[PDB]
């Protein structure tokens, strides 16, 4: 869902 | 606290990205592929440029995304309008991507929110909007969306953020010298400005969510992910 923002702020 | 935490912002600015018309005359689809490919590489940096404001990372993950989510567009907006102060007419979307006002009309629905975008733009030149003013508004945006209650601390986080934001655009605005009460109405009028932000982001979302179904532009990533909602 939030799939590759997650991935950016993490 | 307002002298670092203004250094801080101007410090977090993004990159400018760059990108260049189309060898042939644009089309609707055309169009549309290049403002959303600037779009969605200017997404990618947001994220880094939010993380560096102090206290963001500090905020729970959802309460993160939830923010970005919420202003990514007016952010967008907000940086485009800051580019094209100095420039009436026209719209700065990269230094080889300047785009005026009439191009709108090649895309249907887009000139108004253009004509939108120039208006706050020419309110901003009229007010005499300085950059480090343009700084604390910029990060006010990422830091005041509505949150309600989520069901998953960090929305007192949030308020204390947003509170020292809007501390440095007061002391900012006290440099200028001019009378206590042309403090409080600048002040106003710089947020009051806010609304039409958010009322030609709402325009421009609609625009794009509309063209995604119409597939008159394919969508990838990190654009696509942020309009899949
Ligand atoms: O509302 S938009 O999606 N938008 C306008 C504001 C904006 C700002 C940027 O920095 C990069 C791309 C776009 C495209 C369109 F194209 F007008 F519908």
């Amino acid at each position: 869902r939030h799939k590759i923002l997650h991935r950016l702020l993490q | 606290s307002p002298e670092q935490l203004v250094l801080t912002l101007l410090e977090a600015e993004p990159p400018h990205v760059l990108i260049s018309r189309p060898s042939a005359p644009f089309t609707e689809a055309s169009m549309m592929m290049s403002l959303t490919k600037l779009a969605d590489k200017e997404l990618v940096h947001m994220i880094s440029w939010a993380k560096k404001i102090p206290g963001f990372v500090e905020l729970s993950l959802f309460d993160q995304v939830r923010l970005l989510e919420s202003c990514w567009m007016e952010v967008l907006m907000m940086g485009l309008m800051w580019r094209s102060i100095d420039h009436p007419g026209k719209l700065i979307f990269a230094p080889d991507l300047v785009l005026d006002r009439d191009e709108g009309k090649c895309v249907e629905g887009i000139l108004e929110i253009f004509d939108m975008l120039l208006a706050t733009t020419s309110r901003f030149r009229e007010l005499k909007l300085q950059h480090k003013e343009y700084l604390c508004v910029k990060a006010m945006i990422l830091l005041n969306s509505s949150m309600y209650p989520l069901v998953t601390d960090s929305s007192r986080k949030l308020a204390h953020l947003l509170n020292a934001v809007t501390d440095a655009l007061v002391w900012v605005i006290a440099k200028s010298g001019i009378s206590s009460q042309q403090q409080s109405m600048r002040l106003a009028n710089l947020l009051m400005l806010l609304s039409h932000v958010r009322h030609a982001s709402n325009k421009g979302m609609e625009h794009l969510l509309n063209m995604k179904c119409k597939n008159v532009v394919p969508v990838y990533d990190l654009l696509l992910e942020m309009l899949n909602a």
